[PDB]
């Protein structure tokens, strides 16, 4: 009554996009030790049971592609959707190889009105990037 | 009926504004510790006590170091937002 | 042995960013009504994210506006809980 | 050892804005109903432990201030802090009877390095407004 039904064929799927490498247009540094985090991920997830995909070095097209894709399957058997991002980011929006993209245009796919079958089961999106510069000095 | 908003969790390393970091040499520090975590609960918590446990980890175990003192010695805390609309255990 | 600044906040809205918040005619706001009634149930026995997930699905299902305006009939909301805390938070015991 | 330690002289301080009335400059109308939300939430937050303080029509120097000098009481026997917003509110921001001022300048007055006597403790935020204009349509 108060957890969500995992009694499914499937945990789900889990894609990751790792974005190491940028167009110099675009002013960004690589990313270094990212594969090694996309790495660590990738075991965890896949642990947990999510069927995981991992895609590299995408552009801002790659990236809405990829979730309009997944966005569009038949997730009928499956409890729910993950979705990790590593790049850098600004408040908002996510770096493709490219540029930037918004982080609500990813995700609106996703959304009970245009993925019926992920209706009633979680979408979660794990989100690793800048979302500005302020920095936290700490207290104590 | 439901919201076309809801059952959406988002899980970032770092709260609105602010930087995000890295230790130099290995990875993500939100990356590191949501790893840690899920390795050892990922199974038996819900994905809020996770992820709270992964906010704490952050907060704690980490703390930059830099020649630079505009970069030196700072903090970093994750933020969660939930329009969850039940308890997810990843398992059963 | 710092502590981040923006640590330890939660933010408990009535609707997601962008959107509309409704109230019941005579009576007030959809989130309230669950909120209190949730919290007289189990505020003293749930950690503050299951009362918060609880208070998103009444919110979520329970309620469904009604109006003679077809712009403003038969719309729905949901509650948005951002958590920048460190551990569980029980109200008592 | 993962819970907020509640063995405090107090739970804490439950502070309340209940905001009905408007200056018409603001195009905003009166909030019905919102009187009722604000007993409910005052007998719940007072049956928890809280001590409830409820403020009715603020203007926003009002909103400030109280929060400011707020911050700025010693939390050191109290278990957590707790404030509740109702009122009309538009995307960031929230109003007082007289405009709107941001909900983020509210809420800094309790960070870490401004508030140090809530250092490690959970800062509650309770916020009832309008976030903008969308409607959900629903679905299913």
């Amino acid at each position: 009554t108060y957890q969500y039904n995992m009694n499914f064929e499937k945990l789900g799927k889990c894609i990751i996009i790792n974005n190491k490498n940028f167009d110099k247009v675009t002013g960004m540094g690589v990313r270094n030790g990212t594969d090694k985090d996309a790495e660590a991920l990738f075991k965890c997830f896949r642990s947990l049971g999510f069927d995981v995909i991992v895609y590299n070095d995408c552009s801002c097209a790659k990236m809405q592609d990829l979730l309009k894709k997944a966005s569009e399957e038949d997730h009928t058997n499956a409890a729910c959707f993950a979705c990790i991002l590593l790049s850098h980011g600004e408040e908002n929006v996510i770096y493709g190889k490219d540029g930037v993209t918004p982080i609500k245009d990813l995700t609106a796919h996703f959304r009970g009105d245009r993925c019926k079958t992920l209706l009633e089961k979680p979408k979660l999106f794990f989100i690793q990037a800048c979302r500005g510069t302020e920095l936290d000095d700490g207290i104590q | 009926k439901i919201p076309v908003e809801a059952d959406f969790l988002f899980a970032y390393s770092t709260v609105p504004g602010y930087y995000s970091w890295r230790s130099p040499g290995r990875g993500e520090w939100f990356v590191q510790a949501l790893c840690s975590i899920l390795e050892e609960h990922g199974k038996d918590l819900e994905i809020m006590q996770i992820l709270t446990r992964v906010n704490d980890r952050v907060a704690r175990h980490f703390e930059s170091q830099s020649d630079d003192p505009h970069f030196h010695e700072k903090k970093q805390i994750p933020c969660v937002v939930s329009m969850l609309t039940k308890e997810l255990y990843f398992s059963q």
